[PDB]
């Protein structure tokens, strides 16, 4: 499965 | 795949 | 892997 | 996700 | 993405 | 990141 | 968001 | 931004 | 930043 | 804002 | 900005 | 700054 | 504001 | 302004 | 200033 969304900018 | 973007 | 940053 | 607004000018 | 100006 | 100064 | 007013003249 | 002229 | 002087 | 007056002449 | 005269 | 002298 | 008046002739 | 003659 | 003699 994809991964979890990155981190705040 | 990777995930999408914060 | 995680997405990259927003 | 966008990160925080800036600091007062 | 960077945030909005302040 | 935080945004830029006002 | 904008700084505050200036000083008096 | 700067603010207004005092 | 505070603006200019009136 | 504008200075106070001046003083008196 | 300055003042009124006296 | 205060104004001029009257 | 302007300066008193001056003095008896 | 200087005031008037007396 | 005071105005000049009457």
């Amino acid at each position: 499965p994809p991964g979890p969304p990155g981190p705040p900018g | 795949p990777p995930g999408p973007p914060g």
